[PDB]
């Protein structure tokens, strides 16, 4: 497995399940009408589940919305994935509640060391979580030669042991309450010195700010 | 037939959960893998009907 424990039921509302006849990544909610996500989780039709913790069950607090707009990063390289980055427009705002609400865009970027909060149904039946620290960009580059761009950020352990995997593509990464990174690739998952790497959310604050406004 | 065909599935470094079709040399036949979402290699077939016909 790939080393985290179940989240407490409901204890990461902003997190949201995208489902195309099943879940085949993660998300971030934003606002009450914008969900923010990877740019290689794209894909025509996209039905966007907020409020859930078991998805193979239908618990009651689920709210399932169409994607209106799918908006991905107009610099996005699919072979590097450098700015994997996209924005989903929902068909109709949510209710927000206890179980469903928004996380905050970054205030400023979050120095290496600063311990984060990892969320995906990755490994997928029931959320998992990771507590897990930023990683100085020099670990990360060494990690992965000639990979690393300013994009990107590692988060995790250089030992391996735990990681995000397959499934938790698009989802959050958690720094003291604020979004600082999506769940983008890695070499395997919790495999030593090759640690997940994520984007980098606070190089697209006015980005994602700008086009929301314009759409 | 191919090369590409006899290769194992490759998932790839993206964590993303898609389901894809790969042809199995050892079973004879298309069975289904999970892809990450970026950089497929051959042996990867959004149906199955596709990969049977170009790994058959
Ligand atoms: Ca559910």
């Amino acid at each position: 497995d790939k080393g985290g424990y179940t989240c407490q039921e409901n204890s990461v509302p902003y997190q949201v399940s995208l489902n195309s006849g099943y879940h085949f990544c993660g998300g971030s909610l934003i606002n009450d009408q914008w969900v923010v996500s990877a740019a290689h989780c794209y894909k025509s039709r996209i039905q966007v589940r907020l409020g859930e913790h078991n998805i193979n069950v239908l618990e009651g607090n689920e709210q399932f919305v169409n994607a209106a707009k799918i908006i991905k990063h107009p610099n996005f390289d699919r072979k590097t994935l450098n700015n994997d980055i996209m924005l989903i427009k929902l068909s109709s705002p949510v209710k927000l509640n206890a179980r469903v609400a928004t996380v905050a865009l970054p205030s400023s970027c979050a120095p290496a060391g600063t311990q984060c909060l990892i969320s995906g149904w990755g490994n997928p039946d029931l959320l998992q979580c990771l507590d897990a620290p930023l990683l100085p960009q020099a670990d990360c580059e060494a990690s992965y030669p000639g990979k690393i761009t300013d994009n990107m950020v590692c988060v995790g352990f250089l030992e391996g042991g735990k990681d995000s995997c397959q499934g938790d593509s698009g989802g959050p990464v958690v720094c003291n309450g604020e979004l600082q990174g999506i769940v983008s690739w890695g070499y395997g998952c919790a495999l030593p010195d090759n640690p997940g790497v994520y984007t980098k959310v606070c190089n697209y604050v006015d980005w994602i700010q700008d086009t929301i406004a314009a759409n | 037939r191919p090369d590409f065909c006899l290769e194992p599935p490759y998932t790839g470094p993206c964590k993303a959960r898609i389901i894809r079709y790969f042809y199995n040399a050892k079973a004879g036949l298309c069975q289904t893998f999970v892809y990450g979402g970026c950089r497929a290699k051959r042996n990867n077939f959004k149906s199955a009907e596709d990969c049977m016909r170009t790994c058959g």
